[PDB]
């Protein structure tokens, strides 16, 4: 007898991702600072998305010319979050981009792929304690632009932690 | 009032960008020398264009090539005409799909034609030669690609006047193709663009209009040939610049899958193009260099056109 | 073992490419059939290194020492059309059909340095009122003499 | 909502609408080709091709015609390329009724890094397969075949991606001719109106056929 | 199967709950499975780890 | 700080930054069909 | 002919699938159009 | 002939030590391995 | 072929070697595969598109007095693939795209119903239904564009009322998975006959 | 300008294939201190020529020899281009940097016939000047190649004395972004190491280190 | 010298 290897006809492309043991990687829970969503924890998803939009992109490491990290500090003292940025309409973004942020035409052109997709600002789990991975799935308006998958439901700021509790903040 | 200060801000920025562009490639007063083509190749680049063509004529067959002439010292047939079309199309496919380990993919086309001279005596009429423009006008369209500085063949097409006659008369049951006949119905000529001559230095001052002479050598031979009214259908079939020529060459066979061929065939076809025909990896590395240099040359003309437009607005407003 | 960015890592100095071709051009004096390998060498130095007036002026001296009279002057006329000055170091070495340039920079010949300085200064003189093809054609006349 | 002086030209059956304007001796022409596959929502959140159009602003005082490749996102406007053509607005330059404009000309540098910014948010581009002959089954279609799309630079990514301080003045230079975000908010909403009117006409034609 | 039962609460989405450790050790069967030997019942409604 | 010149909190931060490209860049979406 | 009596089963080449491009039988350079001039 | 991806043609064996006889090879068998069918336009042959 | 005047003895001897082994093999058929009934297959010897054509008469009720004959046309383009992306890009999956024209009673893109389908993994997958010419709705809707004409939405996202009426309209026209296998079988014979002519035409070009 | 993309084929590894072929391995290189702020010939790549560096004469010593010169302290100007010199440093003699390698091979008489002044003896003090001190430093190595015991260098000679803002204009040859380098075009090495040498981990504007060998650390886990 | 060439090439036209 020669047994056949169990394969599939239709397999998703993320199943070809590499692990050094060819197994499931470890899912380490986040730090204790992310337990209660506060003013220090609100803008850490806004911090990381503006970091990836300014760093090198791709296998050839194409440097993004516009630095969107200079507009991070003027975003958080206003009190507007990345989740609050997705709730802004088209009329409210033109007021934010021209008056408050003073975003140029090329810096607005690089931030708009992050706003047109409604990327959920949920800190995904990683193998490390310090996670720099955000869920890049497109959000839906029924679940508060949180993409509704893997437990990212309508107030979830961080995976594995509690809700937003917007009565406090 | 506000249209003057906007058009003057762009004209000052375009003058500063062009000043900073020529300052980068300047080496102690000397401007950027273009890359040198191989021996015998005469590159013609139209100004304000997306492409550049180079020609090569091997007299007395392929035995006059660079590899067949070098030997060790101190111890007839029909002529071959080469034409390499090279557009500016070069992209990186590892961004759209990270599973592909390709840093650079640049496509360029090669048209090789043959012409019988009156000087050969040996093989006059033993067999009727089908490569002649009098008899069929057979030509090989070898679409090439430069995959990380390595020449890879995409398709090997064999097109004659018969395939242009078949597509225009009896590609369907009783008619031609309804789209190939429609594309021939909309053929407007391009305005004459001033070409620039980045030829080989040894053939830069020998003769200038030699690719223009060899372009009309086959043009008067094929329109006055055995196939007379099918040459406008054949020129658009051999049109390497545009979407109508790529669709018309897609209506023909397009050659077999080259990786499905025998490995003895793939090595012999690579020995023919690189070794015998002279279209080698020295040229294949040069095409991506010349696609890069003339992209820089067209960017400065683009910066000159931003300054020329913005200065013309503010002087009228 | 130390890797710079590849635009700075694989860029040899222009004095090395000048000395490498001038060793090859001195070998072309003793045997003219060395030009076919120098043609393959210059075919790779042009595509890997930078096309400088130093490496082009040495290639004119490479074509001169092989006996190629047509394409050596035609490469020099290409430098004149590109506003590239002819190198005065290879111009003094073209009019000296001895003195293999590795032992010239070493200092193995203490004499004839006044002769080396004179050809460099007239090459500085001839470039002020003429182009690069006129300087190179003067060097080819003295070399074949 | 509509801009100040712009006429709309749309016939049922074709997925194209064209906007024209003329101020003084200069004329600015905006042509759009609505996608048949799928267009993105105006809300943005939840194959989803963006609404990308062209802007031809002709100025006889300069002697050139500016082609502006514009992409409407969330009602706003970005510009991917600027090229220049000879003479005024001839009829052959506009890609109406599936005949293209001038081909074999320099497309222009990248004014913005928008397409590389969509790679970090994992939004799929128009190039779905790296094989160019795989997408050449539906030839003469800009949305399905990017290798012969004029608006997508025929699949080519240029060498120069222009300076941010330089490209900001180029965006302000075109916004005085009516290529602002007020125009792109109408084009984003009219493309959803063409996409529904083309689909309900194609359905009711298919009802009477069977 | 071979499962593990923990004493403290660890939810499927978050750790926040309304129970103490003294409550959940009776809810999730940590007090149950500690005191019973083989041949007895164990609930399926309680979470099993690994 | 004497022998190695760095600290263990500073070691973990620079370790996460020397390989940022090969850690995670895409989502690897799509479906792969069997060709055989 | 069966698989067990084949040349691929005499070595360890599999029956069907992708060809072993780094095997020594595939790395043997073949010239079948010239063997009539050499071994004839 | 032309090959297809995933489809291979099975061929009979010569039953002479496999493709390479590990026990040994004689003179006249290795004579054919010596004068291998190389293209002689780019092949230099030499003996001493 | 003496090597002095003919330096391409590596290619010319190799290609005439491959002409005969593609002829002496017994897996090939010199006869074309038999079509389904009614279909006549035309193919230009130079091109890579072969056409099918048949006449057909639908089933009409007795309230209608005359049944008009139809015109069914098949257009198959041969699949192109890029070997320059190999072995890095994956092997492209084999499929057979074709076009199905329906004309009521003279060209191909005037008053014609065009249906684009793919035969892949032994089944038909209908992609789009394209119209050409002026048709009746419910007014008249004209589709005069032949290249960038509106092909309709993809039928995965279409309505289910238009889906089940189309499959009944296709099964009545006898275009199903058994017809799509002949399109896959005739495309193998067409590409094999074009490959043998491509080897013969290449031998005239290189030896000249 | 405008951020020209490069033609080199360096690429970071993918997310699917395993890490293999560890007889070559790229890693990031970060040195201890910055050296971009320093003088050109005291940087990291010129560290082997540290003892070849000439002794520094400063500004107040140059003003002292201006007022009270010595008969055998030869101030020598090493500026090359005659178009960029506008004023004369006092008690100076013109010896251009491109001719130093031929000047010091001359005799005592031939140096006078080719430069108009007497050749200095090997025991006297020689002080070299330039625009920034780069041409005088390269001439100082040629003056120390010959057996001259006292060779000195004023870094920033012309730009500090005359207050000018000039440069020696060293090109510091970097490949143009169309010039594709060596390891992409060539079969000089096998295909596995060719792919692994061209691999880099991160952006290609910083410096890297190539390991010639590696062993797996089995003692972690 | 480049802007002088582009007016001769016709890339920088005059008033229409
Ligand atoms: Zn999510």
């Amino acid at each position: 007898k020669v047994s056949k290897v169990p394969t599939r006809s239709v397999i998703p492309a993320d199943a070809l991702r590499y692990h050094p043991r060819y197994s499931v990687p470890r899912k380490m829970v986040l730090s204790n600072t992310f337990n209660v969503v506060g003013e220090n924890n609100r803008y850490t998803s806004l911090k990381l998305i503006l970091e990836k939009l300014s760093g090198h992109v791709g296998r050839r490491q194409y440097k993004m010319l516009c630095n969107l990290e200079k507009h991070y500090d003027k975003l958080k003292d206003e009190g507007i979050d990345w989740h609050e940025l997705k709730w802004l309409s088209r009329e409210e973004l033109i007021v934010l981009f021209d008056k408050v942020l003073h975003l140029t035409r090329t810096e607005r052109a690089a931030l708009l792929p992050a706003i047109e997709a409604k990327v959920c600002g949920v800190l995904r789990q990683t193998d490390s304690r310090h996670s720099t991975v955000v869920c890049m799935n497109r959000g839906n308006a029924n679940h508060g632009w949180r993409c509704g998958r893997n437990g990212h439901t309508n107030d979830v700021y961080f995976e594995g932690k509690a809700k937003a509790n917007t009565a406090a903040l | 009032v506000s249209l003057r200060t906007i058009a003057e801000s762009l004209g000052a920025a375009a003058a500063a960008e062009l000043r900073a562009e020529v300052e980068r490639d300047t080496r102690d007063g000397v401007a950027a020398i273009p890359p040198l083509p191989p021996l015998g190749w005469r590159v013609r680049h139209p100004s304000g264009s997306n492409y550049f063509v180079m020609t090569r004529t091997l007299k007395n067959g392929v035995q006059s090539a660079e590899l067949n002439n070098r030997r060790y010292r101190s111890v007839s047939r029909a002529d071959v005409h080469l034409t390499v079309f090279a557009p500016f199309r070069v992209y990186d496919p590892s961004l759209h799909d990270p599973t592909v380990d390709i840093c650079e993919w640049s496509s360029f086309d090669l048209v090789v034609q043959k012409t019988v001279p009156d000087n050969m005596v040996a093989n006059k009429l033993l067999q009727p030669l089908s490569c002649t423009p009098q008899d069929g006008a057979l030509s090989m369209y070898v679409c090439l690609a430069s995959v990380n500085s390595e020449m890879r063949i995409r398709s090997i097409q064999l097109l004659s006047m018969k395939e242009a006659q078949a597509l225009v008369e009896h590609a369907c049951f009783g008619n031609g193709e309804p789209l190939f006949l429609e594309l021939l119905r909309r053929r407007g000529r391009r305005r004459p663009l001033v070409e620039r001559r980045f030829d080989d230095p040894r053939l830069r001052y020998e003769e200038v209009a030699q690719p223009q002479q060899v372009a009309d050598e086959a043009a008067v031979a094929c329109s006055s040939s055995c196939y007379g009214p099918y040459y406008p259908a054949f020129e658009m079939l051999m049109d390497s610049c545009g979407s109508a020529g790529e669709y018309s060459r897609a209506l023909c066979y397009g050659g077999p899958y080259v990786s499905e061929l025998s490995r003895e065939l793939c090595d012999a076809l690579l020995d023919y193009i690189k070794g015998d025909l002279g279209v080698s990896d020295q040229l294949c590395e040069y095409v991506c260099q010349m696609q890069f240099f003339l992209e820089q040359e067209e960017y400065m003309t683009w910066l000159g056109q931003v300054q020329h437009v913005a200065n013309a607005v503010s002087r009228t407003a | 073992s130390l890797q710079n960015p590849p635009e700075e890592q694989f860029a040899l100095p222009s004095v090395l490419l000048r000395t490498l071709l001038c060793m090859a051009a001195y070998h072309c004096t003793l045997d003219a059939d060395y030009f076919t390998t120098c043609q393959m060498l210059f075919g790779r130095m042009e595509q890997q290194q930078q096309t400088t007036p130093e490496v082009l002026s040495a290639w004119v001296y490479c074509c001169t020492a092989s006996g190629r009279v047509d394409e050596a002057l035609t490469y020099a006329k290409y430098m004149a059309d590109c506003s590239a000055p002819f190198d005065v170091t290879v111009f003094s070495l073209m009019q000296h059909p001895s003195l293999n340039p590795i032992e010239v920079e070493d200092g193995s010949v203490p004499h004839s340095a006044k002769g080396l300085l004179l050809q460099r200064r007239l090459g500085n003189r001839l470039h002020t009122a003429y182009r690069s093809d006129a300087v190179a054609a003067h060097g080819m006349f003295v070399y074949y003499a | 909502h509509l801009p100040f002086n712009f006429d709309v030209c749309y016939e049922l059956g074709s997925r194209e609408f064209t906007l024209f304007s003329s101020v003084g001796s200069t004329s600015v022409l905006v042509f759009c080709n609505v996608s048949s596959r799928r267009l993105r929502s105006v809300k943005g959140g939840q194959d989803r091709s963006p609404v990308v159009f062209s802007a031809f602003v002709s100025m006889p005082t300069s002697g050139l015609t500016i082609e502006a490749l514009c992409c409407s996102s969330l009602g706003l406007l970005v510009v991917d390329g600027v090229s220049f053509h000879q003479g005024p607005l001839t009829e052959s330059m506009i890609p109406q009724d599936a005949h293209p404009g001038p081909e074999g000309h320099y497309q222009g540098p990248l004014l913005n890094q928008r397409s590389l910014a969509e790679m970090v948010v994992n939004t799929r581009g128009c190039i779905t397969s790296v094989d160019p002959f795989r997408q050449q089954e539906s030839f003469f279609d800009g949305h399905v075949n990017p290798w012969n799309a004029r608006s997508l630079r025929f699949g080519h990514v240029p060498v120069h991606t222009a300076k941010p301080g330089f490209s900001d003045a180029l965006c302000h230079f075109l916004e005085v001719f009516g290529v602002n975000d007020e125009l792109a908010f109408f084009v984003e909403d009219f493309a959803h109106l063409v996409h529904r009117e083309e689909e309900t006409a194609w359905t009711n034609v298919l009802k009477t056929m069977m | 199967v071979s499962g593990r039962v923990y004493r403290r609460f660890y939810g499927d989405r978050n750790r926040v709950s309304a129970h103490s450790t003294m409550r959940w050790q009776h809810i999730g069967g940590w007090k149950l499975l500690k005191r019973i030997r083989r041949g007895s019942l164990f609930p399926h409604n309680v979470p099993l780890y690994a | 700080m004497t022998v190695h010149g760095t600290s263990l909190p500073s070691t973990y931060r620079m370790h996460k930054d020397i390989n940022k490209a090969q850690r995670n860049d895409r989502k690897l979406s799509g479906n792969r069909f069997k060709v055989l | 002919i069966a698989y067990e009596d084949s040349f691929e089963y005499e070595e360890y080449i599999p029956a069907g699938g992708s060809p072993l491009a780094h095997h020594w039988t595939e790395m043997t350079p073949s010239f079948s159009y010239l063997e009539d001039e050499f071994f004839g | 002939a032309r090959r297809k991806w995933g489809q291979k043609t099975w061929s009979p064996t010569a039953t002479n030590g496999g493709a390479a006889p590990a026990n040994g090879v004689s003179a006249q068998e290795a004579l054919q391995i010596a004068y291998r069918p190389m293209p002689p336009s780019q092949t230099v042959e030499y003996e001493e | 072929l003496p090597p002095s005047d003919f330096p391409e003895n590596a290619l010319l001897k190799c290609i005439e070697k491959e002409i005969e082994d593609e002829a002496l093999r017994l897996d090939k058929e010199e006869c074309p595969p038999p079509p389904p009934t009614g279909w006549e297959m035309y193919h230009a010897p130079g091109t890579s598109v072969f056409y099918g054509r048949r006449w057909w008469l639908p089933a009409t009720a007795s309230a209608e007095t005359r049944a008009t004959p139809e015109r069914h046309t098949i257009r198959v383009q041969l699949t192109k693939r890029d070997p320059s992306l190999d072995p890095e890009c994956d092997v492209r999956g084999e499929h057979f795209p074709f076009s199905f024209f329906v004309q009521r009673a003279l060209g191909l893109y005037d008053q014609s119903i065009e249906v684009r389908a793919d035969f892949v993994d032994g089944e038909l997958l209908v992609d789009n239904v394209v119209f050409h010419g002026t048709f009746k709705t419910g007014e008249e809707v004209r589709y005069n564009n032949i290249f960038n004409g509106y092909p309709g939405p993809n039928l995965d996202e279409a309505e289910e009322e238009v889906l089940d009426g189309l499959q009944a309209w296709l099964a009545e026209r006898c275009v199903d998975d058994q017809f799509g296998e002949f399109v896959g079988q005739y495309s193998v014979w067409v590409e094999q006959q074009e490959y043998e002519m491509w080897l013969k035409r290449l031998r005239d070009f290189v030896a000249a | 300008q405008a951020d020209r993309r490069t033609r080199h084929h360096m690429m970071v590894d993918g997310q699917i294939n395993p890490r293999e072929w560890f007889n070559w391995h790229p890693k990031e290189y970060q040195p201890w201190y910055f050296d971009r702020h320093k003088f050109l010939y005291e940087q990291r790549q010129y560290a082997q020529f540290h003892h070849l560096l000439c002794h520094q004469v400063y500004l107040k010593d140059m003003l002292h020899l201006m007022r009270y010169p010595e008969p055998y302290t030869h101030i020598i100007d090493c500026r090359t281009s005659t178009q960029k010199m506008h004023r004369w440093v006092p008690h100076s003699l013109w010896l251009p940097r491109d001719e130093v390698e031929y000047a010091l091979q001359l005799s005592a008489d031939e140096f006078l016939d080719m430069y108009g002044f007497r050749k200095p003896d090997k025991s006297d003090d020689v002080i070299l000047l330039s625009h920034n001190g780069i041409y005088s430093e390269q001439a100082g190595w040629e003056w120390k190649k010959q057996f001259f015991q006292h060779v000195y260098n004023y870094r920033g000679g012309t730009n500090e004395l005359f207050g000018e803002s000039y440069s020696d204009m060293n090109v510091s040859d970097v490949l143009s972004p169309w010039k594709g380098p060596f390891p992409q075009s060539g079969v000089f090495v096998d295909k596995w190491s060719k792919r692994k040498v061209l691999t880099r981990t991160g952006p290609f504007d910083r410096q890297y280190e190539m390991q010639d060998f590696a062993l797996p650390d089995l003692e972690l886990e | 010298d480049k802007i002088e060439k582009w007016k001769a090439e016709g890339l920088l036209p005059e008033d229409y």
